[PDB]
């Protein structure tokens, strides 16, 4: 029984109609998945001879009782999984023996609270897994001064209705603990006043718990107090959403104190509570799911550092002067909006991807306002007109194209002053190479990606002449039916060359003399019936090499110095080259 | 197999199980589907074999006979989701039903099918997969 | 230099003495020009009597001779252009029986009053610009010259235009005339000259310096009839400090179907808004600065909208109900597409503005079921995504050049049942599903060159897109074709398949194609052809094999020389034979 | 061979006939054209061989013995065009100043080449050929 995942390591039994632990497995094992079988009950010691299990799995087995003494054997396991199981009675130290534990997931379990919980010896716990269940205290028993490392605990999918300055009462006593809470999908009502006075939380979730406005309202009005690293709030599009939803609702914020605020979905929303004015202090301000539409005025002083869009539904592109941001996101968008200037000196990170959208006149200083800007990501987006070679963008390194469809970039030398560059993206642009200037200036490049792109003639071209210190070509994809002479003599710091996926007919040594540093080389799937021989040897780092699906020609004495020279070097070969007709590998033939 | 129907203005939707992958689910509409269009809930009662944290469909639909290409949809993204479903962890029960909302574009007449498998991205493991079957007028 | 045998000639800049005897008898084109000639000598050429078009720019003549046209009993163009022949005597326009157009550009002239074209009654055109003409005044001759209807007096030295100098047409207003003003310093039109007179097409441009000077002279025109009305001015030239608006009142004192506006260096989106346009019908911007066009009255009864090489900084909203027909093209943003409600259009041309739009095409994006030709193409991204639903009434639809997306993720030109014509070369679309062009039953003209399938085989779309009569597939990277891919086709005549990798034909492809005339392939990588393939291809007049690698091996290039030997009127361009060069023609097998 | 020529903040422009298009004009500018930036007059005056209804150009352009695509720039399009002399006609005399400006997008620095066929596309024959040489520093 049981499947043969990574031998004497990890396996899975999930689902294997069992009675109870089998013994027919490696002492070795470290990962077991018994998830899905009617066990029932916990037998001790049954986990006794597993006895370096890192990862337990025991979710929806139909246990109701663990037999305490169960996990004796387990002193290293971490991951113990318990989800779906009726267990009612969890008599104390029924955690017995399981030291190294990082991480209790006992969701659906049945439960009615953590002062019923014997976990008080596992000071290896960090996180702790007590959604769906019985649960209505938000209160955190006196042991957790005992759980030095505990640091995230969730409460979602439970009973808590109310929140009162005892429930808390801990938080006080230890303001140099680290917690994480989430209460999300908990029908709250009450938060008493003081309740959230000199607490320190890290991640605080609170998703769907109110039924209308009022009660978010209020119960908001008393967190006041709170200083929180991260405040996730909203709803769900599964369940009770505030029939109306108006800024005010967040008054009082401005007594809770936030570095990042992340708001999610929520049925009614207002453009006007990212202005809101509680929210000026966040340095991490960022919507989800929001179905806001426009965002402009967003007032001057407010200290934002980065922001980020995604998944919303804008019709237009934010206006920002955000002297302050450092970090734009924008990302998933509904719309196919079009890029509008901006004006943010501080930034250095722009991803604008994903948004169908479309850039005209890009890119230089005058489009964003700083210069500072290390990473582009303009991937997944529409046309994108190139009339502007990046003069005031001359830091960055990161340049973004792939899949968005580049125009103009062949008509002058277009990443002319980006002299800093490390990587650039434009695989799948729909762009020909016309011009072999296209990559003057990139003279930092290392890494390069070009497929599913297209060449003049079909004709691999000088393109990298000075693109010296490339460590990575990817040509797959390319239509190339050749390649002239001379092109790669310089990409001496070349590591990997793929050049498969084309449609090559010949190869020619006058390539492969000076490719001093390269480890692989794909030339798979290619039309290659033959190589010239000795074109290998001198490829003095190699370790891999693909060349199947091409129909290699095995008559001999034409196929020797390839199959000898894969012969010799199999190890190196990815995948299998095969010989026309006979389709018989070609590491295989032997001539006289 | 049926495990549901349903019969509306143009459509007679139904479904089976997988041949491959009969992992339990169970799942309705409310109206039944008006492909002109519609708004209405898809109520939706199982409990999954994986985390749904990156739950997403591979939907390979078919006009008699036609086939469309592979078409992919994405449910929970892994991050601030905005179904409550998505937390759900493996083996956790899970009944919630969802608000869905559409015009229609003018579908050609006739046989459709379409399988779905649903997928956990965090593991590319196959949770279930549908067979449906559409008549349209 | 003759360029058709024995009846056109071109000795152009010749250094020619004068006309040479040597030429044919029959030439019925020719072109002196650049040629140092200065004098039209008498009965200079006689005896070139059936000629059409003679042609002497610029050559540096000073005299026209008596009787020097001669026997020109045919002769309909004329072209003196750029000679100092400045004084033309009542003996130079001797005999043009039949003379239609008369092109006197920059020949010195200072007034029709004694220009000798009297009888010439044949004349539909002629031009006198750059000259040194100082005054509008229309002769009286032209009642006898009754053909007219175009006169060019561009670039003259004209101030001024009065009553009497438009007396003629006041007297004539069976007269259907034209005339172009433009570059003449006018600064006074007398009050009532435009009273009772009708042209067709008048055309203002690059008359005035000041904005005043416009406004009165515009003034003036009142009472006046035209067809088209041209105005504004252009780039390399003293233009307007301001124009504002109000310089047009005026206008409403003048009747205009067709109004026209041009380059100009100042200029107010609301110009365009004007009320004493309201009653033209069709209006037009046209390298103008533009930049947004909004809140138009609906009132107006604007049938027709053209905006061309202009500046729109955002698609216009427009609700104009009687507007028939709306062309905005060339501009020079990228402006992305907004609805409208148009719902008299019947011809929308949005080409070449790399114009995005997303959520194409339904009613709700126009607001009519009238349209019956749409031209998206040259444009930006077009994400498909409903499938014309409203639209059904379309005959014309060009997506060309632009990239179109998700058009392979359903069928989506399923309503245009009516559909005739369908561009969609160089769009980038990846044929994915054979069902792409369900829907299309009425379709004659596919056009999908420079695309690609999956697998490099062409599929079967074309299963139910049966009134084909042209299909173009070439540069599609084909390398071979599905089955019965073409059995349906059985009204083509014209498909191309070049510019693709096909190594081998199917023989069972082309059997049944008896509507066929016209077949290329060439350009592929062909080396050989089943026997019998072409025997089938009834109705065919030509075909394309050329630039194949053809292997002429015997017996193996037997059919195809023999075939292309008997047919080889109706190949085009040659099917040489690998290695040697040889057509194959001309290949006898033993 | 040079028929003018002119030196600014950072180039170095002037120009020939092309080797087999002698056809005259006399072009140029003021100022010199800075490719950094520039505005001016480009001053032309000439014969046309050719009706300028449909004037436009080819430009052959060449970086440091790199060369350009051929780049396609049309003047008249024949149709309300926005200057007075797509009106000329072969024979008349063309005299005029013609206005330009631009923003220098970053060029490479060396020796371009440029020559300009200008063509009329009625007959679509060669009015006149220029071969320009910037040098660029
Ligand atoms: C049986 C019936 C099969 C279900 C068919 C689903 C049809 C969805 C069609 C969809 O392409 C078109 C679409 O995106 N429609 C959206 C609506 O969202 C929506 O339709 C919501 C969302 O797009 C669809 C969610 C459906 C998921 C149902 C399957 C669940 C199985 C889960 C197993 C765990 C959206 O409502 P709103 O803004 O409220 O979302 C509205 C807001 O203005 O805009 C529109
Ligand atoms: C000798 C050296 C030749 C010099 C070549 C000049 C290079 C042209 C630069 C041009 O790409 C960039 C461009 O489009 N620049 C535009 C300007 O248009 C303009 O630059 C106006 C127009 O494009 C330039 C036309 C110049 C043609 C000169 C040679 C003609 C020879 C004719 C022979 C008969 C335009 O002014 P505006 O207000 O004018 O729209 C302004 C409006 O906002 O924006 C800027
Ligand atoms: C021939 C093969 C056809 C295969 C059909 C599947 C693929 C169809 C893809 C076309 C639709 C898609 O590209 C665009 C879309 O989604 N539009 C919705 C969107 O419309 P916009 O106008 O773009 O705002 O948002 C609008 C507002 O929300 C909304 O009105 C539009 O909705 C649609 O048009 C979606 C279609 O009508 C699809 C309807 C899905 C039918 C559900 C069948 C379920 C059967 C059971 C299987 C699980
Ligand atoms: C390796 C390089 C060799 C190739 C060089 C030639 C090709 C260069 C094409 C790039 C620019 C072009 O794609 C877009 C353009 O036209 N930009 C003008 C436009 O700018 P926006 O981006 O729209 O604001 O409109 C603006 C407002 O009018 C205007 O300012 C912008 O100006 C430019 O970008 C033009 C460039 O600076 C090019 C300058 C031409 C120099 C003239 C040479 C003189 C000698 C002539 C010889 C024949
Ligand atoms: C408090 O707790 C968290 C969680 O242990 C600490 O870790 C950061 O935050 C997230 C949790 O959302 C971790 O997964 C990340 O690895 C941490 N940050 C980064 C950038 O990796 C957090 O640092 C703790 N706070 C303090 C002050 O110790
Ligand atoms: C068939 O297709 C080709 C390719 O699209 C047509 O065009 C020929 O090749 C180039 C590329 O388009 C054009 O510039 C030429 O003008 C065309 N060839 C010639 C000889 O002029 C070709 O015309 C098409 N032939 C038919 C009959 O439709
Ligand atoms: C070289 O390029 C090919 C093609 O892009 C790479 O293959 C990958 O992309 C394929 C597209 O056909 C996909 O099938 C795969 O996701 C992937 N290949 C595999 C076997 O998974 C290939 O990774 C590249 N080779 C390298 C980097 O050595
Ligand atoms: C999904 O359901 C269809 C319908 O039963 C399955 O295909 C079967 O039905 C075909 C016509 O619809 C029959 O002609 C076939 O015999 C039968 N399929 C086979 C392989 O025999 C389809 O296989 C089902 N889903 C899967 C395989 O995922
Ligand atoms: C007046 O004469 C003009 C010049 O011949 C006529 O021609 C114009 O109008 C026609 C259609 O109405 C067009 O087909 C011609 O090409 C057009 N020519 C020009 C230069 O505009 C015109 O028809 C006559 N007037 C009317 C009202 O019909
Ligand atoms: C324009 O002039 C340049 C030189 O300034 C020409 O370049 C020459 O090209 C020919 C090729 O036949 C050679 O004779 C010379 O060696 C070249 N000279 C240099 C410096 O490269 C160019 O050919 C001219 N324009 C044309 C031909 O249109
Ligand atoms: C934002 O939080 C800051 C955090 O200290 C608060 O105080 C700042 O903003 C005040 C608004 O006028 C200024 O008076 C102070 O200069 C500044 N004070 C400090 C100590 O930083 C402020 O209460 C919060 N602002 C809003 C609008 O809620
Ligand atoms: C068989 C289970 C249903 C699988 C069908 C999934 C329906 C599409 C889901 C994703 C659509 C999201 C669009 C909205 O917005
Ligand atoms: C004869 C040598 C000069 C030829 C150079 C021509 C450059 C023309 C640019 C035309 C750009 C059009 C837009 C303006 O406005
Ligand atoms: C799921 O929700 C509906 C709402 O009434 C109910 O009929 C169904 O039985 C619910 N839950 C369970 C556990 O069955
Ligand atoms: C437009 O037409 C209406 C109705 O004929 C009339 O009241 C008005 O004078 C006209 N305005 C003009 C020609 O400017
Ligand atoms: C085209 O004809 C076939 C065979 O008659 C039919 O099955 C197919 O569905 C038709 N096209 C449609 C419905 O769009
Ligand atoms: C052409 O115009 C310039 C501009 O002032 C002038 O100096 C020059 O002499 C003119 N040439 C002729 C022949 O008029
Ligand atoms: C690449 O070209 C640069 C800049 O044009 C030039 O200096 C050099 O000749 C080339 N690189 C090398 C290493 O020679
Ligand atoms: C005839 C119905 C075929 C099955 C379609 C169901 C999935 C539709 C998803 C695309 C619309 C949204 O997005
Ligand atoms: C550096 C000189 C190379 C020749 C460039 C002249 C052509 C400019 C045409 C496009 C500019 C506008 O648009």
């Amino acid at each position: 029984p049981c499947i043969e995942v990574v031998p004497n390591i990890t396996y899975q039994c999930m689902d294997q109609k069992l009675s109870k632990v089998p013994d027919d497995i490696p002492s070795s094992t470290k990962n077991i998945d018994l998830s899905f079988n009617p066990l029932k009950i916990l037998k001790s010691y049954s986990f006794s001879n597993f006895s370096e299990l890192q990862w337990l799995d025991l979710s929806r087995c139909e246990i109701e009782t663990i037999e305490d003494k169960a996990w004796h054997g387990l002193h290293h396991l971490s991951n113990l999984i318990l989800t779906g199981n009726p267990i009612q009675s969890f008599s104390p130290g029924s955690f017995s023996g399981l030291t190294s534990l990082e991480n209790l997931v006992a969701v659906e379990t049945k439960l009615a609270s953590l002062e019923s919980f014997p976990i008080g010896q596992l000071i290896t716990l960090k996180k702790l897994n007590v959604a769906h269940n019985f649960i209505h205290s938000c209160k955190l028993p006196a042991y957790f001064s005992n759980l030095t490392n505990l640091v995230h605990v969730d409460l979602s999918y439970n009973y808590i209705q109310t929140i009162t300055v005892n429930d808390l009462q801990f938080l006080r006593e230890n303001p140099q603990v680290n917690l994480s809470l989430d209460m999300s999908l908990n029908p709250i009502d009450f938060i008493q006043d003081q309740a959230f006075q000199g607490i320190k939380l890290h991640e605080l979730t609170l998703r769907g718990n109110f039924n209308s406005s009022n009660i978010m309202k209020t119960c908001l009005q008393n967190l006041a107090g709170l200083h929180v690293h991260r405040l996730i709030l909203g709803e769900f599009k599964d369940e009770r959403n505030l029939e109306i939803f108006e800024p005010s609702i967040m008054e009082g914020l401005c007594d809770v104190t936030i570095d990042e605020f992340r708001l999610t979905y929520t049925n009614d929303f207002s453009d006007d509570i990212v202005k809101f004015h509680c929210l000026a202090n966040v340095s991490a301000m960022s919507l989800a799911g929001v179905s806001i539409k426009y965002l402009e005025d967003v007032p001057k002083h407010f200290k934002w550092q980065s922001l980020s869009i995604i998944r919303c539904q804008l019709k237009q592109f934010p206006t920002l002067d955000l002297p302050f941001l450092k970090s734009l996101t924008l990302t998933m968008n509904k719309g196919s909006i079009s890029f509008k200037k901006v004006a943010l000196p501080s930034l250095s990170y722009l991803d604008l991807s994903r948004n169908a959208l479309s850039f005209s006149g890009c890119c230089s200083y005058s489009d964003l306002g700083t210069n500072s800007l290390r990473h582009l990501d303009l991937s997944f987006n529409g046309a994108i007109i190139m009339s502007a070679n990046f003069m005031g963008l001359e830091e960055l390194q990161h340049l973004d194209f792939q899949h968005s469809t580049l125009k103009r970039v062949t008509e002058f030398s277009a990443f002319l002053s980006l002299e800093k560059l490390l990587y650039l993206d434009i695989s799948y642009t729909n762009t020909k190479i016309d011009f072999d200037g296209i990559f003057l200036g990139l003279t930092s490049l290392n890494t390069l990606k070009m497929a599913g792109n297209s060449f003049k003639d079909n004709t691999l071209s000088n393109v990298f002449a000075n693109t010296t210190n490339l460590t990575f070509l990817d040509l797959s994809k390319c239509q190339l039916e050749q390649i002239s002479w001379g092109v790669f003599d310089t990409l001496h710091r070349l590591q990997l060359l793929n050049m498969s996926h084309n449609n090559l007919l010949f190869l020619d040594s006058s390539h492969y003399n000076q490719l001093y540093s390269l480890k692989e080389l794909a030339l798979d799937t290619n039309q290659l019936k033959s190589v010239p021989d000795g074109i290998f040897d001198r490829l003095t780092s190699l370790q891999k090499i693909w060349l199947h699906t091409n129909p290699w020609d095995c008559s001999c004495p034409r196929i020797d110095y390839l199959s000898r020279w894969l012969n010799k070097n199999s190890q190196k070969e990815q995948g299998s080259a095969k010989c026309s007709g006979s389709g018989k590998p070609v590491r295989s033939i032997i001539c006289p | 197999k049926q495990q549901w129907f349903c019969n509306s203005s143009d459509a007679i939707i139904s479904y089976s199980y997988c041949d491959h992958l009969k992992f339990p689910i169970s799942i309705s509409s409310e109206p039944c589907i008006r492909l002109r269009g519609t708004n209405g809930f898809v109520h939706v009662e199982f409990i999954p074999r994986g985390n749904l944290k990156y739950l997403y469909f591979n939907l390979f639909i078919s006009v008699n006979s036609i086939e469309l290409p592979k078409r992919k949809e994405v449910l929970c993204h892994g991050h601030d989701d905005d179904y409550s479903f998505c937390r759900a962890l493996k083996g956790e029960t899970v009944n919630t039903s969802i608000p869905f909302s559409f015009e229609g574009i003018l579908f050609p007449k006739g046989h459709y099918r379409c399988v779905a498998e649903a997928i956990a991205g965090d593991t590319e493991e196959k949770l279930f997969c549908l067979n449906f079957t559409i008549i349209h007028r």
